[PDB]
């Protein structure tokens, strides 16, 4: 079992970095991640159920994807306080446990567990830091309340708290929403996206890497089991989108731009659940969370604290190998052929027409043409000439990790028919 | 074939002059231009007084590449092929000590062999290389001393003002297309036996087939070209304005009589243009 | 005429550009960095969602 | 066979890209143009050199590629225009391996036997196009890379809605082109689908309101301008009406057709009357282009076997020219220093038959017949004619302004009085020259040759807006 692995490190590594030096504790989150991940591959195709928890083909994907985050985010963070190693874990099983459940009660209580030491994550104990802890700190409880309260009117409408109750009329409706409402401020949809810019902007860097992928998979994963109704996921849909590209146009800064493309990001994801193909949204995530992480990785060799755009450019003259993954990144991100983030996006696209959603995906797509100017904008200006700008070159670590992660992308650019078999159950 | 060697001659023999050309003494190249002239006439009058001549090949689907040389295309061959060497010996006195002697000569192969297609034609496309041909040579023979500014806007004005009537003998071309789908002049005439068709648009198409004639021999309004055309030497004034270029103005007419002896309106109009 | 017309359909796309560059400035002046605006934002923005669905 | 045409130009361009040197790529692009060459002079029919590979299946997505007597045609053209860009280049900052990915990248969009696969190469080549443009030249670089971009990408994104719609509303399998085919889409469907390819097509044809991306790119790439010329080769859209959006989705083309008839039209008319108003070659050529463009999409769009053809084959030879005419401005702008018309004025006698060269060039450019743009020029007004007469004649107060730029620019640019002199002809120029006066002459004397591979499609494609 993963969940084994995850709680066993957890508790083990709580008392026993009281008599472990910081970096053995890292070595040891670091290993237990790898561990529970190991696990996920050993059983591609178990599904394994339990109580409430259940590991079918989304939860491990998600989790697949969550525990690479977590993964790479313990990578960077070299810092001294075993505990900033300790939360991620704890964070990490949280995640494992909200994808792995229909059951509302069990999934608010998953929801807490990944999303309280995120909090406590947004400290860099910068003033900007604490002011994003905050921000979600609240916002986030407020959200909990919401779909606390969507519960129990899940409960109301029909005598369980397990998704997958048959569902009466009004009452239902309105429990979906009021779900909705916490499961996607989770997922950073519009309107419930408020937070991701300044918490994105505030957080440290490898922290922000940690959230942008695999929060968000785990969300999505959630988001999945949910029944989510046509007009309620249009809404946020053309919201995120418009919003999204938009808004990113603005911005001045890498992180918080990189925040608002996540906003429309998600909002492409969403049109897989038009038809809750999760082969696609799988496969959308992949691409996502593989880009993202690198994105993030890259800006925070940078800068953890914050990263301006002219600080990207002459990337390529100090590391090449870097520049082209960031490109490549940007282009996979944009959905720009042959890039395994344009198979996401045409999978996306696809359930939404196949649902036959297709004003909500014209408009997804106009405004998807339209991002092309700050993905652009970023990839290309790789090549600028350097202005004077912080740059600490990486171990071999990060640098053959961009690179791969990278080269991974474009590997299944070409060839998604390696992966995309087998994103399902698992045959 | 051999009524094809009529227009090679002055073709082969023109690429030389611009290919090499410089890589001759100064008596020669007017030599070999009015040699190819001279078996031009010769070689092609041995067609004529054979009884006339023909040729049929591949090009565009439905719009084959026809030479017809008959009475009326024999006297085209002969005027243009003899004046034209007549004048060719004397360019070669005329121009002396002239660098561009390859230049000249080779304009004037050129010229010949556009004018040669041009008379020797039984479909109007191939006919339209003849003019937009000769129109060409015109071009590069006005403006032949090119180091003058003049002596250049006077080609340029030749080369549009000449397309503006090239314009309606593709407009009328597309006409007799649209109508009888034959594009060819024997089997275009063959068609018009009978009642006609769409009479108004016939009139329609002989009337831009005649605005096509009027810039290429100068007639109104697109008289204003051809003084201009005086900036060339001498003896390229005389095959523009004598043997070539101004003749097809009228012989266009001359092989399209079987579409304007049909046209009681546009052949007034015709005569009138002529007087005025 | 028609040269420097060109130029000025090139420069209405351009506008088109700007359109988009500031409804999007727009759009990102949404985020005050005000706690109490994201609430209020929110709670607006659940009300909206809400009365779509039912 | 065909996947290793289309690859060739591709790994070429690869091996170029890190590896080096040019010669290498150079002989590359010389041998992907002797083997297209070589499949332009063998295919019997339709079909040719199939390929089906699994890509996504499960989506209907498959890797197809095959050669129409159009198809093929346009490999030749291509092949050969890089070729030529290729051998004289002086651009060679080793990104002939960027121009190589192009190519192939190109022959693969012309080979796409598959919708979604041919949306791939549509969208792939995008960006080899851009990076030429970003980090190999122009002052303006930023402005007119991104406006070329977001230009054809939001003419291009929403596209993918149609491209969806023309499989899903239709209840066809897959995405092979056969098989969509052989699913008709319903009115009010059919409508919608077509506008979608419609919009992405106009916009890459360049149809009037939606060409003002063409002249800021056609400036800002190196002055040189080999990446004009493979710019002009990803002009595609008149090809991607008949190959593509016209049959797909014909009953929507009908409502559209008087409107894209209009469009094309005033296009030529408008290209070839600015394009007096030009004061440097980039500029001349670009405006040049979108009235040649706006004659091939008025022989497509009229229907009319006779237009349809001579619409295609239009497109292909001016591919050449173009390339040509661009890739010699470089050629004189080495040796000048500008790309400005009127200074440095009388080049002719300093240069040698350069001046034939670029004369040859700009006459094929007006469509002086024996040359290639006439032939198609004229098969294009044969059918548009038949179409609407007076759009026809419309369009065609064209040749007189094509005359009058290319005329006033050869003068201003050669003719007149002597300057200070210039180099002849390299070793280079000399092959440049030969093959392409060779080409022109073939492909607009033989015009018989070229293009019986067209008639087929042409008549068919037509007969599928009849009955
Ligand atoms: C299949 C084989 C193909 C054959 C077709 C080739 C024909 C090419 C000729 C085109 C025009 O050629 C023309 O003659 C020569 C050739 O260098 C050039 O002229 C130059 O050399 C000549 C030679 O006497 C000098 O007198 C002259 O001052 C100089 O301008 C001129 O620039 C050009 O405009």
């Amino acid at each position: 079992m993963t969940l084994a692995i995850l709680a066993v490190f957890s508790v083990a590594l709580t008392l026993l970095g009281f008599v472990l030096p910081p970096q053995g504790v890292k070595r040891a989150t670091l290993l237990g991640l790898a561990l529970a991940l190991a696990s996920l591959l050993l059983t591609w195709g178990k599904p394994f159920a339990f109580g409430p928890y259940a590991v079918d083909g989304v939860s491990q994907v998600f989790t697949l994807l969550a525990l690479l985050g977590a993964l790479w985010t313990v990578g960077l963070v070299r810092s001294g306080r075993f505990e900033f190693y300790l939360l991620v874990l704890y964070a990490a099983l949280g995640m494992h446990l909200l994808a792995s459940t229909r059951h509302l009660l069990l999934m608010l209580v998953a929801l807490e567990a990944l999303s309280l030491p995120l909090y406590a994550l947004a400290t860099w104990r910068r003033g900007q830091g604490l002011e994003a802890a905050l921000k979600y700190f609240l916002l986030g409880a407020l959200a909990a309340a919401f779909f606390l309260y969507g519960a129990a009117l899940f409960y109301g409408a029909t005598g369980s708290l397990v998704l997958g109750a048959p569902g009466e009329g009004p009452l239902y409706a309105l429990a979906l929403g009021l779900l909705l409402v916490g499961l996607g401020f989770k997922a950073a949809l519009a309107p419930f996206h408020f937070w991701t810019p300044d918490v994105y902007q505030g957080s440290p860097t490898p922290v922000v890497l940690f959230m942008a992928t695999s929060v968000k998979a785990a969300a999505f994963a959630a988001l999945l089991r949910v029944a989510a109704p046509p007009e309620a996921l249009a809404l946020l849909v053309a919201l995120s989108v418009v919003v999204g590209n938009l808004a990113a146009l603005a911005q001045k800064e890498a992180k918080r731009l990189l925040a608002y493309s996540s906003i429309a990001h998600a909002g492409y994801m969403a049109l897989a659940l038009y038809t809750g193909n999760a082969q696609a949204l799988g496969f959308y995530l992949l691409t996502y969370v593989l880009a993202t992480g690198l994105a993030f990785a890259v800006l925070s060799q940078i800068s953890p604290d914050r990263v301006p755009l002219e600080a990207l450019r002459g990337l390529y003259r100090k590391d090449p190998l870097l520049g082209l993954a960031f490109l490549v990144a940007m282009l996979s991100l944009l959905g720009l052929p042959p890039l395994a983030g344009f198979w996401g996006k045409y999978l996306a696209f696809a359930e939404a027409a196949r649902a036959g959603a297709w004003g909500v995906l014209v408009l997804a797509l106009v405004t998807s043409a339209v991002s092309a100017y700050y993905y652009l904008g970023l990839g290309l200006a790789v090549f600028a000439r350097p202005e004077e700008t912080p740059f600490r070159p990486g171990p071999p670590w990060a640098r053959a990790a961009v690179v791969a992660a990278g080269v991974l992308l474009l590997a299944l650019g070409l060839l998604p028919g390696l992966v995309l078999p087998a994103l399902a159950a698992g045959g | 074939m051999a009524l094809l060697g009529t227009i090679l001659l002055p073709l082969l023999g023109f690429a030389l002059l611009g290919l090499f050309g410089k890589r001759m003494r100064e008596p020669l190249p007017g030599v070999l231009a009015s040699g190819l002239v001279l078996a031009s006439f010769l070689l092609g009058a041995g067609l004529l007084l054979s009884g006339g001549a023909r040729f049929q090949a591949e090009w565009l689907p439905g719009i084959p590449f026809s030479l017809l040389l008959d009475n009326l295309s024999g006297f085209m061959l002969l005027i243009v092929t003899g004046v034209g060497f007549l004048i060719h010996v004397y360019a070669i006195g005329y121009m002396g000590g002239d660098p561009g002697y390859s230049r000249f000569f080779a304009y004037f192969n050129l010229f010949i062999a556009m004018m040669l297609t041009l008379v020797l034609a039984d479909s109007y496309p191939v006919m339209f290389i003849g003019w937009e041909g000769v129109g060409l040579a015109s071009f590069l023979l006005i403006g032949f001393w090119y180091k003058n500014p003049q002596y250049a806007d006077s080609a340029r004005k030749a080369f549009i003002v000449n397309r503006i009537g090239d314009l309606g003998f593709m407009l009328g071309m597309a006409i007799l297309w649209a109508l009888y789908g034959t594009l060819s002049i024997s089997e275009l005439k063959e068609a018009m036996e009978g009642p006609l068709k769409n009479p108004d648009l016939l009139a329609l198409a002989g009337l831009l087939l005649f605005l096509g004639a009027v810039g290429k021999s100068a007639q109104i309004p697109l008289m204003v070209w051809l003084p201009d055309a005086m900036a060339g030497p001498t003896p390229v004034s005389a095959l523009i304005h004598a043997a070539t270029m101004v003749t097809a103005g009228v012989y266009l007419i001359a092989r399209s009589s079987f579409l304007y002896s049909v046209l009681p309106d546009v052949s007034y109009a015709i005569a009138v243009v002529g007087l005025l | 005429a028609l040269f420097y017309g060109d130029r000025g359909l090139l420069s209405g796309y351009f506008g088109l550009g700007g359109a988009a560059r500031s409804l999007g400035q727009g759009l990102a002046r949404l985020q005050t960095g005000y706690l109490r605006v994201y609430a209020l934002l929110f709670v607006l923005g659940a009300l909206l969602l809400l009365g779509v669905m039912r | 066979m065909v996947v290793l045409a289309v690859l060739l130009p591709v790994v070429f361009g690869a091996l170029l890209l890190l590896g080096l040197p040019r010669a290498l790529g150079v002989l590359g692009a010389g041998l992907s143009f002797l083997l297209n060459l070589y499949l332009f002079l063998t295919h019997p029919g339709g079909v040719a050199h199939a390929f089906q590979a699994p890509l996504l299946p499960g989506a209907g997505v498959y890797w197809a590629f095959g050669l129409d007597g159009l198809s093929a045609l346009f490999f030749l053209t291509i092949a050969l225009t890089v070729f030529l860009g290729a051998l004289v280049a002086r651009v060679e900052g080793r990104f002939l391996g960027l121009a190589l990915l192009m190519e192939g990248l190109l022959l693969g969009l012309f080979a796409a036997r598959d919708l979604l696969v041919f949306y791939v190469f549509f969208e792939a080549a995008l960006i080899p196009a851009l990076l030429m443009l970003y980090l190999y030249g122009g002052e303006g670089r930023t402005r007119a890379l991104y406006t070329f971009v977001l230009f054809t990408l939001v003419g291009s994104l929403p596209m993918l809605a149609a491209v969806l719609g023309a499989r899903l509303l239709s209840g066809s399998p897959t995405f092979l082109l056969e098989d969509l085919l052989a699913h008709p889409l319903q009115e009010e469907a059919a409508f919608w689908v077509f506008l979608g390819f419609a919009l992405a097509f106009a916009i890459k044809t360049p149809l009037f309101p939606l060409h003002a991306w063409l002249p800021p790119f056609h400036q800002e790439n190196h002055p040189s301008g080999l990446a004009d010329a493979l710019g002009t080769l990803y002009k595609v859209g008149v090809f991607a009406f008949f190959r593509f959006a016209i049959p797909l989705a014909p009953e929507g083309f009908a409502q559209a057709q008087g409107l894209l008839l209009f469009l094309a039209a005033l296009s030529a008319l408008y290209g070839a009357w600015v394009a007096f108003a030009a004061k440097d070659f980039k500029t001349l050529l670009a405006y040049a282009g979108l009235s040649h463009m706006g004659v091939a999409a008025l022989g497509v769009f009229s229907g009319t076997p006779e237009g349809a053809m001579g619409g295609l084959y239009l497109l292909a030879a001016s591919g050449v020219y173009t390339g040509g005419l661009f890739l010699l401005a470089g050629r004189l702008y080495e040796r000048t220093g500008t790309l400005e018309i009127g200074r440095y004025r009388g080049l002719a006698q300093s240069a040698p038959g350069l001046a034939a060269l670029a004369l040859i060039l700009f006459l094929a450019m007006v469509g002086l017949p024996g040359l290639s743009g006439f032939p198609g020029e004229f098969l294009t007004l044969l059918g548009a004619y038949k179409a609407s007469p007076w759009l026809a004649a419309l369009a065609f107060l064209s040749v007189i302004a094509s005359a009058a730029y290319a005329l006033t620019a050869f003068q201003k640019t050669f003719w007149e009085e002597g300057g200070s002199g210039v180099k002849d002809l390299a070793g280079a120029e000399w092959g440049f020259a030969l093959l392409s006066v060779l080409a022109l002459l073939l492909m607009g004397v033989f015009p018989g040759y070229f293009a019986r591979g067209l008639h087929p499609l042409a008549e068919a494609f037509a007969k599928l807006l009849g009955g």
